[PDB]
DNA sequence: GCTAATAAACTAAAAACTATTATTATGG
DNA sequence: CATAATAATAGTTTTTAGTTTATTGGG
């Protein structure tokens, strides 16, 4: 799927660019669905989770009364989904802005992570963006610098700094 | 290898710890409490495999295991907790100081030998393995030994005893920071960090142990015992713990398969895997699926040596790791591996191998880039020599891209953006950014665990600035922007 | 046992350290038979607001319950009986309580 | 002109280190 | 076919590969 994002530098440079998935660990969509051996029916297979308290009779408790907790030091702090959602925050929109440039010698493969090779093309039917991107590519080729960008897939995706 | 690290806090409480100290700001007690609170927070966010304690010398109402005079123990050796944070913050600021005076007082006689006695007792108290022990002591006294020299001699003897035991103590200027005016007496046998401790950098975990001690099998005969060492891991928030709304009780989650046909329960043995293809319902066994995932035994079967030209930046996979020889069940591996590593200038041709990290998993071919010994003049070995575990993508790992072609652009725009990016230069630092989400989550935890009114929102360097790079570059970014009809709609 | 009326009614005792310690307030509520719960719930009649906190801010944001100061609780305990709702212990309240006050108060 | 290949958890993760208990090869 | 024994087995925790939520997607 195309990822048309406004490549922002400073406050004026706004380039429309669409990103695409090029190299990635291919995953099979089909997975072994579970059926009963003597009928081969997934309709008679009920996968469910039972929640019970640490009780002598292990009294069952509902799903609505669950509450998230986190091992905070020598204690656990309870959070709710709405609470943990409102306390967290992230940048919104397609955040793809260059934070500067540095020498390619500073960065080395021994500090590489992730598994996405996100090839970036120009916009569609906009040759001005294409020529600007080509000129920028050649400029980076001449100066042998590297581009540092704070990339976010969307508003919902967690921000990810990278090169 | 496991082991708990211990740091004990000792502070004066007689007369000079609650004073202006040639200033108009708060007493040394207040920001000493702030500093120890900061280190508590940093330790809590860093690791829970460590213990901390607080003791005050100079005491009107003694409370300790051995019941000496002028010795009060507040919190013993234990993992830091929220109740510890509340207990500490109860005695912060001027209100905390006066509460402390009300419940504790001030103005007793120090007894350094007794302090060493009680701290050694505290170390003896813990039943866990002590990987490392450390004592810090901050006071305004550069030489509190105008009293009897017998006390000084006994303190020196006890210091020698704890040094023999392995205990180390730390003291640094508080009354007159800077000038080397501190430790007039302690400089003998005891050897600014205020900002470092007060910086309370957190959201950093610590490695405990390596993993995956595997064999480098160059053939079917010879093998080399090595251990794959991680260097980067995608950190994330600790998993949520399911709790009861009413009682905050841990929930014994219990998931199982079931059948509505009869109401009974199915064992994991009689539930068979199934697949759908074409016109047949393919049925498989769980053990059969596991065998399908199985290809061969774990190991590193050397495949050859490929020149360091096939590797390309655009060809990348899951993160590369580090390899170090580990002579535990095969000897001679370390020497041979070291001989291979030093011979890397001629061995620019990278080694080729197929990698099977664990059992019953398909192997991936992985090249081995010889890592170098980047020793520093400060005697710091950053990234010791070894091999990079660069994963080689398969044929199916590449997604086809449109074949749209573009021809070379004009060089004048190239030059103008060359100047633009040259002026707008950013000195890249590897350790200069933290994930905003995780650190924000930590801020929420440290906030919504005390009686904190509102959370602190730590400012991250990840967020791009609005005009700082613009002024660092000037208005030439728009002045040079001569593109006709910008793609802006 | 003090007031069996407050029994069968769940009170969200989630901040009892406003001035008095929380356990004392919890024990007194138990003496009135109220159900002590550390988190809000649909069956919880009201939420006791002690120290103002981020969780209190969430409860205000989550228009699900009522943010009651201990003053109403203090009046109920001093009189050993129910005290009518005076809209001065309230901070954020459910629309049902809004309609109730609009019925018994003008604006 | 109503069926997305997304990626937050899905779900329960083949892991060693540092700590103790059952076998013996042997005194008898 | 016994008993001052003895050890080579186990057992707790780190970290990857499994699957659900959710958003661009027509005859």
């Amino acid at each position: 799927i195309h990822w048309p994002c406004r490549l922002t530098i400073g406050s004026n440079l706004s380039i429309r660019i669409a990103a695409y998935k090029s190299i990635l660990q291919e995953r099979v969509k089909k997975t072994w669905t579970v059926v009963d051996a003597k009928t081969l029916k997934k309709e008679d297979i009920q996968k469910e989770t039972v929640y019970c308290l640490n009780d002598d009779d292990e009294t069952e408790v509902l799903k609505e009364d669950i509450i998230q907790g986190f091992r905070y030091g020598s204690d656990i702090v309870p959070f709710s989904k709405v609470d943990e959602e409102q306390m967290k925050y992230k940048s919104e929109g397609k955040c793809f802005s260059v934070l500067g440039f540095c020498k390619s010698s500073q960065v080395q493969r021994r500090f590489f992570m992730g598994n996405q090779v996100l090839k970036v093309f120009a916009a569609r039917d906009d040759e001005a963006a294409a020529v600007a991107l080509s000129s920028l590519i050649h400029a980076l080729d001449d100066l042998d610098m590297v581009a540092i960008v704070r990339y976010a897939y969307d508003k919902r995706a967690n921000p990810q700094v990278g090169v | 290898y496991s082991g708990r690290d211990s740091l004990i806090f000792l502070v004066d409480a007689s007369k000079a710890m609650f004073e202006s100290q040639s200033e108009d700001e708060l007493t040394p007690f207040d920001m000493s409490i702030q500093c120890i609170q900061s280190v508590y927070i940093s330790k809590i966010i860093s690791s829970d495999r460590d213990l901390l304690a607080v003791v005050f010398y100079g005491t009107e109402k003694d409370k300790n295991s051995v019941n000496f005079k002028n010795i009060y123990v507040l919190q013993e050796l234990d993992n830091p907790g929220a109740k510890r944070i509340l207990e500490l913050d109860q005695f912060k600021g001027q209100q905390g100081q006066k509460r402390f005076q009300d419940m504790m007082g001030h103005g007793s006689d120090y007894s350094l030998s007794e302090v060493l006695w009680v701290c050694a007792n505290l170390f003896s108290d813990v039943q866990f393995k002590m990987s490392h022990k450390r004592i810090m002591l901050f006071t305004n006294e550069d030489n509190p030994h105008g009293n009897d020299s017998a006390k000084a001699s006994r303190a020196r003897t006890k210091a020698g005893d704890l040094r023999d035991t392995g205990i180390f103590l730390d003291l640094m200027h508080l009354k007159k920071p800077g000038g080397f005016d501190i430790s007039l007496f302690y400089r003998d046998i005891i050897s600014s960090k205020l900002e470092d401790l007060l910086r309370k950098v957190r959201a950093k975990e610590t490695r405990k142990r390596a993993l995956s001690r595997l064999k480098l099998k160059l053939n079917k005969d010879i093998v080399i015992s090595v251990g794959i060492y991680n260097l980067v891991q995608k950190a994330l928030k600790p998993p949520p713990i399911k709790l009861y709304r009413e009682t905050n009780e841990p929930v014994k989650t219990k998931t199982r398969t079931f059948n509505t046909s009869t109401g009974g329960l199915l064992l994991p043995s009689d539930t068979k895997r199934s697949q759908i293809y074409g016109s047949r319902q393919i049925i498989l066994e769980k053990e059969e699926t596991e065998e399908l995932k199985r290809f061969d035994d774990p190991g590193l079967m050397l495949m050859g040596f490929k020149p360091l030209v096939l590797l390309k930046k655009h060809h990348y996979l899951r993160p590369s790791l580090f390899v170090y020889p580990e002579e535990s069940l095969v000897i001679g591996s370390s020497t041979l591996f070291s001989a291979l590593l030093i011979k890397c200038l001629e061995k620019e041709v990278a080694a080729l191998c197929r990698y099977t990290p664990r059992r019953n998993i398909p192997p991936y071919f992985v090249a081995l880039v010889p890592q170098e010994e980047e020793l520093d003049d400060q005697k710091i070995q950053v990234t010791p020599p070894g091999f990079q575990l660069v994963f080689l993508p398969f044929a199916d790992d590449k997604r086809k891209m449109p074949f749209t072609e573009k021809i070379m652009a004009t060089p004048e725009q190239v030059g103008k953006m060359k100047a633009i990016v040259e002026k707008l230069r950013f000195t890249y630092r590897s350790d200069s950014f933290e994930n905003p989400v995780l650190q924000q989550h930590f801020r929420n935890l440290e906030a919504l665990a005390l009686d904190l009114m509102e959370p602190e929102q730590a400012v991250d360097l990840t967020l791009p600035k609005v005009e700082a790079m613009n002024k660092r570059l000037g208005s030439l970014v728009d002045e040079f922007k001569e593109l006709v009809y910008p793609p802006d709609y | 046992k003090i007031s069996n009326i407050f029994e069968d009614v769940e009170f969200c005792v989630m901040s009892g350290t406003d001035s008095q310690p929380k356990p004392d307030l919890e024990n007194r509520i138990a003496e009135f038979g109220g159900y002590i719960v550390q988190n809000p719930g649909p069956d919880t009649y009201c939420v006791i607001a002690g120290s103002e906190n981020i969780r209190v801010k969430n409860i205000i944001l989550s228009n699900k319950h009522d943010v009651v100061k201990p003053a109403w609780l203090l009046e109920c305990f001093k009189t050993k009986s129910f005290v009518p709702w005076q809209p001065r212990f309230m901070i954020h309240m459910c629309p049902s309580t809004k309609e109730h006050f609009a019925r018994e108060y003008d604006c």
